[PDB]
DNA sequence: TCTTATAAATAGTT
DNA sequence: AACTATTTATAAGA
């Protein structure tokens, strides 16, 4: 939610 | 409940805040027995009319998003229209 | 119910796949009151035991992930030893 | 799938 | 915060 690595992947995933 | 009501917007920011804390509990207790007796991973996310977040998964929220991205075959997915439309059939 | 049972994993397949089905859309009916009622914007993301994928969100499950990654404060969050703490706590 | 007897959740009042 | 009468959900049956 806040930081993360995991933030990063489901941003990803969203985004493409 | 005391009387049936319109599942329609509560104006009323007391009603609404009351009615808020109690729901979103009794959701997250079905969702805890729904995980318990049907073995499965529950994930779910709210935010309120002022945007803020509440959260409940029945383990970890890391895991069911990580895998939730890793999906990529077709699945059930519905939306609020889809419930309004099921209740229309069941009457 | 016709008779109360006790929250237990259900050992009969085919009784697992029935409560699974009808307590899913249970599930779905309750958060679908809550985002009207309140003005919540809800998602709700299931796998099942054998790690199917079922999915809802109140209106678009795309804008709630986003909002989710987005959010920076510290923030109510449960599992279901919260919800097991909350039980034996109430009287009712 | 339905239905219906019963259990569980909740509205309205306190 | 509580209680309770009622609405709603659902377990076992059709």
């Amino acid at each position: 939610w806040g930081s993360g690595e995991v933030k990063l992947r489901l941003q990803e995933f969203l985004l493409s | 409940g005391r009387k049936k009501i319109q599942i329609q917007r509560i104006t009323d920011e007391r009603n609404r805040q009351v009615t808020f804390t109690k729901r979103k509990f009794g959701l997250m207790k079905k969702a805890y027995e729904l995980s318990v007796l049907c073995d499965c991973e529950i994930a779910l996310i709210i935010f309120n009319h002022s945007n803020k977040l509440f959260q409940y998964a029945s383990t970890d929220m890391d895991k069911v998003l990580l895998k939730y991205t890793e999906y990529n075959e077709p699945h059930e997915s519905r939306t609020n229209a889809d419930i309004i439309e099921t209740l229309r059939k069941k009457g």
